């Protein structure tokens, strides 16, 4: 919605594929 | 024309009965969305349908409008897919939540439509899960369902002509081990939100 | 000489302890929150303040701390209000193991306040939630005493700084009893890691 751009969330573990 | 942006929930009706059944997916879709122009504050559609189905999933696909001109294209994707009953008296209360797979080649994506041209696609998923022991309307998250799948993406966006990308979404689960929905003895319709989705671009 | 622009974007995180959701919880203690800050064409992670703005056997309201540089300024805050907490003791990173819902009653809401230095006009002030079905259950408890999933806020206003100042954020209010613990249940107290919402603070200069 604004101009900041959202973080990512937390607990998030992230998808190295 | 420096600065358009798009955020919303893209919905989607589904049909449950038991914990033990599959949900049975329902048409895509126009999708409402607030839409920005640099101070404008307006809302539009958007144009949804199915990249892919099987027995198993079906994975969504959104269209975005890029005007002629060189963009800076970045996108938030938060993957979460709470479902509420179509039918008052509880319209938009929770009733549950529809799982994803923890498949590696599941996951938030984009592509190019109507000669336009991405370039320097940066693409990055993740995922949350629940604790093993979490329980939803009498169901666990004992063979990894996930919570959650999200996305940060960014790229550039050359369009000689008005042109479109799509982004494709995370697979939505048919199979009963994804349903954590309110269990009903008649094939019960909800609404099921797809994820928030926020579109922004940047003329260059 | 150029208008400036100031954005605050994080999720503040408090740790509490709980055992069953039978029992009550207890909060841990606020303070330093990790937020991203943007000033025009720099960007950092700074800390800000929270602290409890009121506390009771039943409850505790969190409040954040904003810094106004001295000038005319517009706000605009964006809040997104859901508890999911994780065990801390959990081998693995992160697994939502529940969440802390909210009351429904019409004094919980975000809203904002003058500290230090400032005046604030022109509060405008939308405040919306999302409820739990009365039959929807997690971890074994139902939402029949219409708990909340999700309280959220779209601020905005006006302030004047003469000097550096500061405003404060009012969270919803932290929910203690048993009513509102939907955490999974444990043998003795353990430490869950809770969210406490998102928020999004922006500050436009006028001149």
């Amino acid at each position: 919605a604004n101009r900041v751009r959202r973080p990512p969330r937390e607990g998030h573990i992230y998808m190295a594929s | 024309e420096r600065f358009i942006a798009y955020v919303g929930i893209p919905m989607l009706t589904i049909q449950a009965r038991e914990n033990d059944d599959q949900i049975i997916l329902g048409s895509l879709g126009s999708q409402r969305m607030k839409y920005i122009e640099d101070e404008n504050q307006n809302y539009t559609n958007i144009s949804s349908e199915y990249y892919s189905q099987s027995s198993m999933q079906a994975v969504p696909m959104y269209y975005f409008n890029v005007p002629k001109g060189q963009w800076s294209v970045d996108i938030s994707c938060e993957g979460y897919q709470p479902t509420s009953s179509t039918s008052d008296p509880h319209r938009g209360r929770s009733d549950g939540m529809i799982a994803y797979s923890n498949a590696d080649s599941d996951y938030w994506n984009v592509g190019e439509a109507d000669g336009v041209k991405i370039s320097k696609l940066r693409n990055d998923n993740t995922y949350r899960q629940g604790h093993p022991e979490l329980e939803i309307n009498s169901c666990h998250f004992r063979e990894g369902q996930l919570l959650e799948r999200d996305a940060t993406i960014s790229f550039h966006v050359e369009a000689p002509t008005d042109g479109r990308f799509f982004l494709v979404g995370p697979a939505i689960q048919k199979t009963a081990k994804y349903n954590y929905t309110i269990s009903y003895g008649d094939w019960t319709d909800r609404d099921m939100e797809l994820g928030l989705i926020t579109v922004v671009l940047d003329e260059h």
